[PDB]
């Protein structure tokens, strides 16, 4: 699990999302700090560890870092390159790597755990031609530092 | 397996009578309840009957959704369908859809762009399944058909009153007339338009649910020269309601007709006529409802009277009609005193019959004789007082039949053409099935008529399966026929209902009740359509084709006596005052054989066609433009055969794609090495691996043939898989996004 010098940089990290000076955040703030930290759960990941919270908790439970860790630890125990690859496979219409801008937007808007179209603005920023194609490996290599 | 989390269904709902539900979480065997969420969110745990174990219907992923055919839809049941015309319907202003070969028409009630003549052009020789569907496609499938097979052309137009029958028959003449040469001085579509006031007059009436009712099929036949051109129309009419000419039920009128001369009663020209208002006559009063809210029944009698005038009825001719009318009204209050001997009599100088008789131009001595009277062949006899209403009744109803006939045969001659005709295309205009809360004799006679016509169709659709199901090399031993003739027969043949029921009329002492028990004894048990309500004896139920109806066979033997004395129909072949009375006139017979004489004359001529199908449908109970009432729209699909003929029709392999069609959509499914040079072939390898029963499909010679639920099933692993890969790359921006906003936020950016 985790040492001393990685509970301060934990710990570092998670008071600089306290915007209320009680040492505790939002149970969804919760979320924000385990993708801060190198993990990337699926939104449904994350609730379980919170409890499956109503959304009346959701936004008014606050947590110290001692109660955040175990949650923080229950994402680390649970979590390849090749599927990723694959996945991008999926949606494309060609076979030379070449993905259509406007049905990669709609699909990231529409499916799954839905994103807002700012979020999938700022990430897919110039990164497409003007034929309104990406080549997803670009892409896919990009996203994952 | 199927009800995965997240998969929707429909429960029922009081308002809406089928709402959308998602799955919480996914369905154990052998659970009690499911975990569901509706419209204002999560919140319910749906509790499955115990005895069926039986689970909600499920409900068709959205790209099969909107298509202009129902057919198309995986999940093919009774909420898909609801839905499925309401989002058409609703969400994009479009009224006509196909069920395999029927057309089914939503009532609109605002007019729509979508009859000029542009549109019109663009359905002008198009295939039928390659254009959006519409009144006018099954009108050019009509014409065409015609000539690529030298057979005339049925147009089946049915619904309930007010669905719009009348108006879809309105346009798929139009089109007919604009595509077709079109005749110079005929412009014959204007003539028969003028032909439904008079028609409205004398063969509809207000009932206890519609205020325009049709009570009898008319035939409008389009004729059609060796060049193919509109030349002249035949209307031919059938199943008329005789009984209403005399018996009304509560808040129903007689045929508009009557009214329309009661409310032109203080008029000059018919004064001589001698008509109070409706509360006067026996025969316009016995409902109770004189007047139907908003309307001026003396506006609609100059309407109706402008339209004779249209079709050549001389205005002399027209005062011929008018008066035997009042005969028959007057006639209606002639009342009988019972006398030595069960006998009768007319009270002296009897008001009534004294202006029966001057109308009609008779003796009035030799007319109050015959009404008490009866030749035994040669010893006159007296007749009982109940014997002397009954042939009253069957005279007033005889004597309407014949001018019914008489109007018909001269509206004709208006319609009729010169030139000989080489074809025609016929439009019929019927009922479907009716069924109130009490039903009679009348509702039993249109939901039999109903079952003879839906057999036709049930036939014709068969033969068109076949055919299909040979172009493309499949058993067509995989077609189970559903066989409505027991119930025809339970109803027509011998020692059913409706003999038992003209035998008990020629039965002296006979009643309602001992022909309730005659039909218990015969057919009880005996029979499985038939049943019996378990707290009546004076009622039985019939399983028809839609659904079940129970019957009351209170009323049943009066209304189906029909029995005329020959002497009395003499009486007025003998006038010499009137040249219209004598023009109409040229063991036991009764209403009910009758309606069967007609039914099977009507389904000659029908069967001497290939037919084709619209359904009518009002979708809402207020005259509301685009408004969509699922309770309404529910009983209007079920007593309309849609849901069962698309009951049926889900058995076998409703789903039909192309190679083509199956290949693009599914390209995606199939691992990179399995596609081939043969994309027809391809197809039948990854089919075979990802729907393993191999009695779930077959493969023909352009097209695969697929079992219900199973391109859902398709639709299903396909979203799976979308979905699955969707999440991946989401989690991942979702985590870079957060460490770029980390990134930022360390050195201070706030
Ligand atoms: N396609 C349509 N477009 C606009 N209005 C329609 C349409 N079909 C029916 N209606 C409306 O519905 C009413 C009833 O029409 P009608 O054809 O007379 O029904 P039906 O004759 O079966 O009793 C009409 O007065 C008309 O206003």
């Amino acid at each position: 699990e985790f040492n001393k010098d990685q509970l301060e940089e934990f710990k570092e990290a998670f008071e600089l999302f306290d915007r209320v000076g009680d040492g505790k955040i939002l149970y969804s703030q919760c979320g924000d700090v385990m993708r801060a930290l190198g993990q990337n759960p699926t939104n449904a990941e994350v609730l379980k560890v919170l409890g499956n919270p109503k959304s009346d908790e959701l936004k008014s439970r606050r947590v110290d870092f001692e109660t955040f860790l175990p949650m923080l630890q229950a994402v680390a125990k649970n979590r390849t390159y090749e599927d990723y690859l694959e996945g991008f496979r999926v949606f494309d219409k060609e076979g030379n790597g070449k993905v259509m801008g406007a049905e990669l937007r709609h699909v990231l808007t529409t499916l799954g755990e839905k994103m807002t179209e700012e979020e999938v603005e700022t990430v897919l920023a110039g990164h497409e031609d003007s034929n309104g194609c990406i080549n997803y490996e670009a892409f896919l290599k990009h996203i994952l530092s | 397996e199927l009800y995965t989390k997240y998969a929707r269904v429909w429960i029922p709902d009081p308002e809406e009578v089928w709402k959308s539900a998602e799955l919480l979480k996914d369905y154990k065997p052998g659970d009690k309840v499911l975990q569901l969420r509706l419209e204002e969110g999560k919140d319910l745990e749906y509790c499955l009957d115990p005895k069926t174990k039986e689970l909600p219907p499920l409900r068709n992923p959205d790209i099969l959704v909107g298509e202009n055919d129902l057919t198309a839809l995986s999940y093919l049941h009774e909420p898909a369908v609801l839905h499925n015309l309401k989002v058409r319907f609703i969400d994009s202003k479009l009224i006509y859809t196909y069920c395999g070969i029927v057309l089914v028409a939503i009532n609109p009630y605002e007019q729509l762009p979508i009859y000029g003549e542009d549109i019109i052009n663009a359905y002008s020789g198009q295939n039928m399944g390659d254009m959006d569907p519409h009144i006018f496609a099954v009108a050019e499938e009509a014409y065409k058909q015609m000539a690529r097979d030298e057979r005339n052309q049925s147009i089946i137009v049915s619904g309930e009153s007010g669905a719009g029958k009348t108006v879809s028959a309105k346009y798929a003449m139009r089109y007919f007339a604009t595509v077709s040469g079109s005749a110079s001085e005929a412009n014959v579509e204007e003539k028969v338009l003028a032909s439904n006031p008079i028609m409205e007059s004398i063969g509809n009436a207000k009932t206890t649910r519609n205020d325009n009712s049709s009570r009898f099929g008319k035939y409008i036949e389009i004729g059609f020269d060796k060049r193919y051109r509109i030349i002249g129309a035949n209307m031919r009419t059938y199943l008329l309601e005789k009984s209403r000419v005399v018996f009304q039920a509560e808040e129903e009128r007689n045929y508009h007709i009557f009214y329309q001369l009661c409310a032109s009663a203080a008029l000059p020209e018919f004064k001589t006529l001698r008509l109070g208002n409706a509360n006067y006559f026996h025969y316009t009063k016995q409902g109770g409802s004189p007047v139907i809210d908003g309307i001026d029944d003396a506006k609609e009698m100059v309407n109706t009277r402008q339209a004779c005038t249209l079709l050549g009825i001389s205005d002399s001719y027209q005062m011929g009609i008018f008066r035997i009318l009042a005969g028959i009204l007057h006639l209606g209050n002639v009342e009988f005193a019972s006398r030595d001997s069960d006998s009768c009599a007319i009270p002296p100088k009897h008001d009534p019959l004294t202006i029966f008789c001057d109308l009609m131009g008779v003796d009035y001595e030799e007319m109050a004789h015959w009404l008490c009277h009866r030749k035994l062949a040669t010893y006159i006899k007296p007749i009982s007082k109940l014997h002397a209403i009954n042939a009253r009744d069957a005279l007033a109803k005889h004597i309407y039949a014949n001018l019914f006939n008489w109007i018909v045969d001269h509206v004709n001659k208006a319609l009729h053409s010169t030139v000989k005709q080489h074809s025609f295309i016929g439009v019929l205009d019927i009922y479907g099935f009716e069924t109130f809360e009490i039903n009679s004799f009348e509702q039993f006679c249109i939901n039999y008529a109903n079952e003879k016509l839906q057999q036709q169709f049930n036939m014709h659709v068969f033969k068109l399966e076949q055919e299909e199901y040979m172009k493309e090399q499949i058993p067509w031993t995989l077609i189970d026929f559903y066989d409505n003739q027991p119930c025809i027969n339970l109803i027509e043949a011998k020692m059913g209902v409706l003999d038992l029921l003209d035998e008990e009329c020629k039965m002296p002492k006979g009643s309602d009740d001992t022909w309730a028990q005659k039909l218990y004894n015969t057919h009880l048990n005996k029979c499985a359509l038939f049943e019996k309500p378990r707290l009546s004896n004076k009622a039985f139920i019939i399983k028809h084709f839609a659904d079940k109806v129970e019957y009351q066979c209170e009323g049943f033997l009066e209304k189906n006596k029909d029995t005329v004395y020959e002497e009395q129909i003499k009486v007025l072949k003998s006038s010499k005052k009137f040249k219209l009375l004598p023009e109409l006139f040229q063991h036991k017979k009764t209403v009910g054989h009758q309606f069967r004489n007609s039914l099977h004359l009507l389904m000659e001529t029908l069967n001497a066609t290939t037919p084709h199908y619209v359904r009518c449908i009002k979708p809402n109970d207020f005259k509301f433009p685009f408004t969509f009432d699922e309770k309404r729209a529910v009983q209007q699909l079920r007593a309309c055969g849609v849901l069962e003929t698309i009951r049926i029709s889900a058995a076998g392999f409703p789903s039909r794609w192309t190679y083509q069609e199956f290949f693009s959509r599914y390209r995606v499914l199939m691992k990179q090495k399995d596609v081939l040079s043969d994309r027809k072939q391809t197809c039948k390898n990854v089919l075979e691996k990802l729907i393993l029963d191999k009695d779930k499909y077959q493969f023909g010679k352009t097209k695969i043939f697929f079992r219900a639920g199973q391109v859902a099933y398709l639709e299903k692993i396909r979203a799976d898989k979308l979905r699955a890969a969707c999440i991946r790359i989401q989690k991942t921006i979702r985590g870079w996004l957060m460490r770029k906003k980390y990134m930022r936020m360390r050195r201070g950016d706030a």
